């Protein structure tokens, strides 16, 4: 807030943003099936890691 | 509801359950579509006496921010270690 | 007579396939405490037709990439395969009576595959390829075990002879005798029609749609068609093969319609498996054939050798 | 989850975006009769995790 | 008579088609979860005849159910142009129909009927899942009201 | 207080090695999912039929924008321009002048139907109860313009649902 | 039996409709053969319908006139045909039908319900309502120069 | 005969239903709609590039044991000879020695899938 | 007086959360002994 009725800066911090960023690192080792597991086990939804 | 006898006692073989006592289609136990007018509470701050806002106004008691070092004996930290979780006593192990 | 006869035998069973599709989605709806197709006719029962007319006036596309020839053989020679399957079949009476009619199954069945590794390869696009080659995979999970089920069954009926069948089974069910390798044949025939929970080689939730991803309209439709075209055929050999209706030479259609309900059940049995369990991932597959239904076929198949002849219960050759 | 929408729906008049939660508190108070049903639906919630 | 050959066979073909519509499984953001709610128990689309199929080579209609992006509009045009013909396009949301909440975004394209055509608007952020059954249902009577063959007679 | 959802330890007497090698040869746990599927093939569907049935809203349900009158036929709206400065979306355009009476109304009152989140601040703001949002869902056009909403398709709107309107503002005003 | 009792209540069902002819009607305009009680009829031919041993959702139900404004709704019917009075009974926003608790009266409002005009001759086209702003010179009509 | 009447027919009829789903409806073909699939954005790279397999070493061991099978269909009618004494023996003997071979593979980690 | 959406007097009834998956079935033994009943059946 700067004070006025209007906010000046507004990040918003997402769970699956850094959830999502860890995809690699935990599908490492495993097939394509598994990396469709392992998107869902996240519960990704891309309205809050996108903004 | 209106499943015959054979069939209430079919589903409730095949799931092992009494299916009938929760069922996930609701009938008549749910809250009638009209209702009577509410009256609603008011606030603590609805009286007509020793209520001026200049004694309940918490934006104007926000203060900036306490400088505690700028750049114009025991150590700390942020606050006391985190207690250890205790087990559930409803259910321990799931 | 005889082509009225294969006209009474194809026609049948594309009307048989096109309603599967509304059985299908009304039994997988109401397992899902939803109804499926009831507006399109009474019931749903013009959905089929509805469907059926949309592929086939639907614009059908050869991809840019495809290679022409190979793209169009695959969906003709799935269907045909499939036509094919039908007509060794005893109901009572086979259209074509082999002597090795089991035989005869197994390879066009082994024929078949090559549908969905040409269209695959044909249609020259990455998930087409992924599912190809997934068939392949299946392919070599199930196939040994499939036959040596097969044999062990056929130790106690002495022939490949499909209409040997029906008199092996004239006391009792074969399913008596072999229920464990009942037991292993149901799950291998899903496994052989690409079914849930072995449902790989088009893997919606996986590969879009695997390899039949690049087909529209009519081209589509005709490896729909002969996919639950062998999902029935295989319900009526596992019917033939394990529960044997008895057969009244004087009255024909008593067989035909205790033989009927017994393969609708089986196929209504697919489909609330498919309706029950998650997908398979297609290594786990391979491995549950090889791991487990082959050592213990090959135990069996040691013991359905022996058994007859510890017994004294040898059957005919003729 | 179609139900859970209803309750939504009946405080805010929005199936899914309420806004309906605010700085200060919420916009409006509970409509007569939504707490009894929310209580006939926990009522039968936890079978419906059973039977998942 | 001519005239009367094809208009019922006009009919044929359109009850076909609108009996038998299969969406594109695509979706992008909220008014997804309400295209969820319509494959869902209490409205089962598919009792309609509407399913979803994963391929565009096996879709008949595109619904756009939600934001379409700058750095999306390119692959929305790729699976629609990927499409067999008859093809349609419902737009769903205020998102999709003009932009809604972020009409103003240096990111957004202001309604997918920049990219692509459109058959039906279906209003709301997001319209419920009834409300879209409603668009559904009216894709379905403007099929029935097509007269290709009427046309391609008199020609 | 915490629990753990999966930290147990198999029994290794013989009836429960036995237990569970039935349980692996003869499928029984996979059996037992069967049975549940089953269960449900025999309730009935929740599914309702639509058009001739419909889902069930309340008197706040926030559908499409309608402007409303007074009893009298004079307009509500007066012109104050606080739902235009709410707007989340920016949706509403007005302008206004002295009516030929001096009355202070619009004659621009615009709301863009493709803009709007159907956030009800504007009925919120409105101090006269001019602009509400009706019960109305199902009015999907074939075109974009369509959708462009105007102060006569609004007021249309009003006297096109004004029975419904003020009944639910009458089941709901007491909460506002 | 019950079984024999389910049988009795399917054909209970074709008298209820009026026979065959009018239980063949509502088949096939409704997908739905139930009978409940009739709750009322509006200007346009709706006839509205209850049975509240019918789960919350399936309790109340609108048969569509045949015919609504000049157009023929035998096979083409649509939500947007039920008026507003009807409209809150319906959703179940209120547990009163109009012929119990009518609206109030308003000069002003609609007689005649229209339902969604959309692809129509009779669709709102937009257009903007305030008069022209800036007033150009109109050059005289004699010649001076 | 009556075989290859009936296998003409059945892909006599597939032929035709495909001959109809190309000629019967309205085409409409240009570059983007016939463009290969990749869930709305170009592939990267040709599809013909080399797709390993890694169950390589059971596909190859398929090739044996399809074989076995091979030998092993004839036992019914074996089991009709006067020497059983013989035939018993020859038949456990060929399907212990395949399950030796399935048992070495399997200890040796033939059949784990290279990763 | 004021009237707004409140619990019962008393609250509400007891409301299940804990999972609860019945046990069912016969034990192995059973069910291996019936399945070598069948075979021996089918054999003779
Ligand atoms: C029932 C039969 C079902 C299959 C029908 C195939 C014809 C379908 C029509 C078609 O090909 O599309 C138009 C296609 C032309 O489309 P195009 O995109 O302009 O060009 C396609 C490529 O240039 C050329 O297309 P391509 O890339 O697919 O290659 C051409 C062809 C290669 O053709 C050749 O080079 C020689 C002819 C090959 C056929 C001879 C058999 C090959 C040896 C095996 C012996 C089998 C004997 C039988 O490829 C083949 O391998 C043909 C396989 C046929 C298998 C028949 C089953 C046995 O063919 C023409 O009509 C000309
Ligand atoms: C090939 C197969 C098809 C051929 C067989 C045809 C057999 C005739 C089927 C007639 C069913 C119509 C029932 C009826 O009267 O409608 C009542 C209904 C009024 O009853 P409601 O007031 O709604 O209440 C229904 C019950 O309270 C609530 O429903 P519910 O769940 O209580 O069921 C009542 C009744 C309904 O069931 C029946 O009446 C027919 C039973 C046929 C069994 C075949 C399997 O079932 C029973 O009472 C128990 C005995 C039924 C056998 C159950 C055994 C299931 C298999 C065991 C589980 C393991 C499977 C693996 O009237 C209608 O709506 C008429 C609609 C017409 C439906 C189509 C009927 C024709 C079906 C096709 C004919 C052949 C083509
Ligand atoms: C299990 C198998 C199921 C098979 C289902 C078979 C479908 C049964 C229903 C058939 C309905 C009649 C076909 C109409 C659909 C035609 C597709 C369409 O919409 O085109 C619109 C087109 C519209 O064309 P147009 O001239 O108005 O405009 C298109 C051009 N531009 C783009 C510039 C505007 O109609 C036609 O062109 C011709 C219509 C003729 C209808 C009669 C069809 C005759 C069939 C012979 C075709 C010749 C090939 C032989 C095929 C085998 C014959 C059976
Ligand atoms: C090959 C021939 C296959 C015959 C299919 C006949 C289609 C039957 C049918 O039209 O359903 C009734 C349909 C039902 O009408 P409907 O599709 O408008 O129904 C709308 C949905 N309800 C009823 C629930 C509100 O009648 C028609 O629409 C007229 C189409 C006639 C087709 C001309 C065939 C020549
Ligand atoms: C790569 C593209 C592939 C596309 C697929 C094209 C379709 C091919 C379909 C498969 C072709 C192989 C067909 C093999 C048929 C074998 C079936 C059989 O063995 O029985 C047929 C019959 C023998 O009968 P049987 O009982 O064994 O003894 C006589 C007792 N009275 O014997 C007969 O009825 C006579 C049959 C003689 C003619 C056989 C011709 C086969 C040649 C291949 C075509
Ligand atoms: C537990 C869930 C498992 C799910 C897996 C799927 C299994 C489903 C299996 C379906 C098939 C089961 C059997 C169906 C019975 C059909 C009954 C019938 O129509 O025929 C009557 C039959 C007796 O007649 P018949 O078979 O001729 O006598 C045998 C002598 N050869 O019957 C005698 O009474
Ligand atoms: C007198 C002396 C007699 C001597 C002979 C005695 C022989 C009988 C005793 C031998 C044992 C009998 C049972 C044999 C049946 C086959 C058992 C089997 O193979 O199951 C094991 C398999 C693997 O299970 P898993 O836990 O994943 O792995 C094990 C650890 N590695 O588990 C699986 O297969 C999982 C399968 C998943 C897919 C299932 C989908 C369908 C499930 C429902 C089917 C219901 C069955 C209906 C059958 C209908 C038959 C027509
Ligand atoms: C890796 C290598 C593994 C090699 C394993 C080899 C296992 C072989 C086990 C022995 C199999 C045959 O076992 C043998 O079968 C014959 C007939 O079938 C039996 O013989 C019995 O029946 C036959 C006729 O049927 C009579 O001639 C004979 O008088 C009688 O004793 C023998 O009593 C039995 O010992
Ligand atoms: C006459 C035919 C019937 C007799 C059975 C013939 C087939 C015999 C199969 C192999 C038997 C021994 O060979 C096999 O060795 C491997 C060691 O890596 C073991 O396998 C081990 O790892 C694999 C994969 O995790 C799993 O099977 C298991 O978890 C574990 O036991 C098998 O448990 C054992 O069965
Ligand atoms: S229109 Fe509304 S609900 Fe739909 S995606 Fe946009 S913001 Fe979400
Ligand atoms: S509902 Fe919200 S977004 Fe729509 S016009 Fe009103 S204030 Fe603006
Ligand atoms: S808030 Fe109400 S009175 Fe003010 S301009 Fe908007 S509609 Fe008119």
């Amino acid at each position: 807030s700067d004070g006025s009725s209007r906010p000046y800066r507004c990040k918003i911090k997402a769970p699956g943003f850094a959830h999502l960023a860890g995809l690699d690192k935990m599908s490492k080792g495993h097939m394509l099936a598994d990396v469709v597991a392992i998107i869902g086990t996240q519960d990704i939804v891309f309205g809050e890691v996108d903004r | 509801a209106s499943a015959t006898r054979f069939i209430q006692w079919l589903r409730n073989w095949a799931s092992g359950r009494d299916l009938q006592a929760k069922l996930q289609l609701r009938y008549q136990e749910i809250s009638k579509r009209t209702q009577p007018p509410p009256k609603l509470p008011v606030g603590p701050s609805h009286k007509l006496s020793n209520n001026y806002y200049c004694t309940r106004d918490g934006r104007r008691e926000a203060m900036p921010p306490s400088i505690v070092m700028s750049s114009q004996k025991k150590a700390v930290s942020p606050a006391p270690p985190i207690k250890r979780w205790e087990l559930s006593q409803d259910e321990p192990y799931l | 007579m005889f082509m009225i006869n294969i006209l009474m035998l194809i026609i049948p069973i594309l009307l048989a396939v096109a309603f599967l599709t509304l059985v299908e989605r009304k039994v997988l709806g109401y397992m899902q405490l939803r109804k499926g197709p009831n507006v399109v006719g009474p019931y749903g029962l013009l959905q089929p037709i509805a469907d059926a007319i949309k592929l086939f006036i639907k614009e059908p596309l050869r991809p840019a990439t495809s290679s022409a020839s190979m793209f169009i053989l695959a969906p003709i020679m799935a269907l045909g395969l499939a036509l094919t399957m039908w007509i060794p079949l005893p109901m009572p009476y086979p259209l074509i009576n082999m002597n090795l009619g089991v035989l005869f199954m197994l390879a066009m069945s082994s024929l078949a595959v090559y549908s969905i590794l040409w269209s695959g390869w044909a249609s020259n696009s990455k998930y087409a390829l992924i599912g190809a080659l997934r068939a392949v995979a299946q392919t070599i999970s199930y196939e040994v075990t499939l036959a040596i089920i097969l044999l062990s069954v056929l130790l106690m009926s002495g022939s490949f002879t499909l209409s040997t069948l029906i008199t092996t089974q004239e006391q009792m069910w074969l399913i008596l005798p072999a229920w464990p390798l009942a037991m292993m044949w149901f799950i291998s025939t899903l496994a052989e029609t690409n079914r849930a929970p072995f449902d790989l080689t088009e893997g919606e939730s996986e590969l879009v749609s695997g390899f039949n991803v690049e087909y529209a309209a009519g081209p589509f439709a005709l490896f729909f068609m002969a996919e639950y075209a062998n999902i029935i055929m295989m319900n009526i050999f596992t019917a033939i093969l394990f529960l044997g209706t008895s057969h009244n030479p004087h009255m024909p259609e008593l067989y035909t319609i205790n033989f009927t309900i017994k393969s609708l059940l089986l196929t209504m049995s697919f489909l609330w498996i498919r309706a029950s369990y998650p997908r398979f991932r297609y290594d786990q597959l391979m491995h549950l054939l090889w791991k487990n239904f082959l050592p213990l076929t090959l135990a069996l198949c040691m013991w359905h050798v022996s058994l007859p002849i510890l017994t004294s219960g040898i059957p005919p050759q003729t | 989850r179609e139900k859970m929408f209803e309750f939504y729906e009946r405080v805010s008049g929005a199936r899914m975006h309420a806004a309906y939660v605010r700085p200060g508190g919420v916009h409006q108070d509970l409509p007569l009769g939504l707490m009894d049903d929310i209580y006939e639906f926990s009522k039968n919630f936890s079978l419906r995790i059973d039977e998942l | 008579r001519g005239e009367y050959v094809v208009a019922k066979l006009d009919d044929l073909i359109n009850w076909a088609r609108r009996s038998s519509l299969w969406p594109m499984t695509f979706g992008l953001a909220c008014c997804a979860v309400e295209m969820m709610h319509m494959a869902a128990p209490r409205y089962d689309m598919d009792r309609f005849g509407v399913v979803f199929r994963a391929s565009p080579r096996q879709s008949d209609v595109m619904i756009v159910a939600g934001t379409l992006t700058n750095k999306m509009a390119p692959a929305l045009r790729k699976v629609y142009d990927q499409m067999p013909e008859p093809r349609y396009v419902v737009s769903m949301g205020s998102c999709a129909n003009g932009g809604g909440y972020y009409h103003y975004s240096y990111s957004v394209v202001r309604g997918c009927d920049r990219i692509v055509p459109v058959d039906i608007y279906v209003p709301g952020c997001p319209p419920t899942a009834e409300a879209l059954l409603y668009g559904i249902l009216q894709l379905q009577k403007k099929i029935k009201r097509e007269k290709r063959l009427r046309i391609w007679y008199r020609r | 207080t915490y629990k753990y959802v999966n930290l147990r330890e198999p029994s290794m007497d013989m009836k429960s090695v036995t237990d569970r090698a039935a349980q692996t040869l003869l499928w029984t746990e996979l059996i037992r999912g069967l049975g549940m599927t089953l269960s449900y093939l025999f309730r009935e569907p929740a599914t309702i039929n639509y058009p001739f049935e419909k889902g069930p809203l309340s008197p706040r349900f926030r559908g499409e924008h309608a402007l409303r009158r007074y009893p009298s036929g004079e307009e509500r709206c007066i012109a104050c321009k606080l739902c235009e400065a709410v707007c989340p979306a920016q949706a509403i355009t007005i302008e206004a002048e002295p009516r030929a009476d001096g009355s202070r109304r619009t004659t621009r009152y615009d709301i863009d139907m493709t803009k709007c989140i159907y956030c009800g601040f504007c009925q919120e703001a409105c101090p006269v109860d001019a602009i509400v949002e009706g019960p109305n869902f199902e009015f999907s056009t074939e075109t974009h313009e369509e959708l462009l909403y105007n102060k006569e398709k609004l007021l249309n709107n009003g006297d096109k649902w004004e029975a419904e309107i003020a009944a639910n503002i009458q089941a709901d005003y007491l909460y506002r | 039996m019950e079984l024999l009792q389910v049988l009795k209540r399917g054909l209970q069902q074709v008298s209820g409709h009026g026979g065959l002819r009018g239980y063949l009607r509502v088949l096939f305009r409704a997908n739905d053969v139930r009978v409940g009680t009739l709750v009322g009829e509006d200007k346009y031919g709706n006839k509205y319908y209850e049975d509240n041993k019918q789960f919350f959702g399936r309790h109340r139900w609108v048969i569509y006139t045949t015919e609504m404004n000049g157009k023929n709704t035998f096979w083409d019917v649509d939500g947007s045909m039920v008026p507003p009075e009807w409209h809150r009974w319906l959703h179940c926003m209120t547990d009163d039908p109009p012929t119990v608790k009518p609206p109030t009266a308003r000069k002003f409002i609609w007689t005649n319900h229209k339902f969604n005009l959309s692809g129509t001759p009779q669709q709102y086209v937009p257009y903007s309502t305030t008069r022209k702003k800036i007033q150009e010179w109109v050059p005289p009509s004699t010649p001076y120069k | 005969m009556n075989l290859m009447l009936a296998l003409l027919t059945n892909f006599t009829l597939a032929t035709l239903l495909v001959i109809i789903a190309f000629w019967l409806p309205q085409l409409n073909v240009y570059s983007e709609k016939t463009s290969p699939y990749e869930c709305g954005f170009d592939p990267m790279g040709s599809a013909r590039l080399p797709f390993s397999m890694k169950f390589f070493l059971v596909a190859i061991t398929f090739l044996l044991f399809d074989l076995e099978i091979a030998l092993l269909l004839p036992l019914p009618w074996a089991s009709q000879t006067a020497n059983l004494n013989t035939m018993l023996t020859m038949a456990l003997f060929l399907i212990i020695l395949l399950a030796v071979s399935l048992a070495y593979e399997w200890t040796q980690k033939g059949l784990e899938w290279t990763e | 007086k004021v009237k707004q959406d409140m619990p019962p007097v008393g609250g509400y009834g007891p409301i299940d959360y804990k999972r609860n998956l019945p046990r069912r079935g016969l034990s192995g033994y059973s069910m291996f002994a019936v399945g070598i009943g069948a075979l021996l059946f089918g054999y003779w």
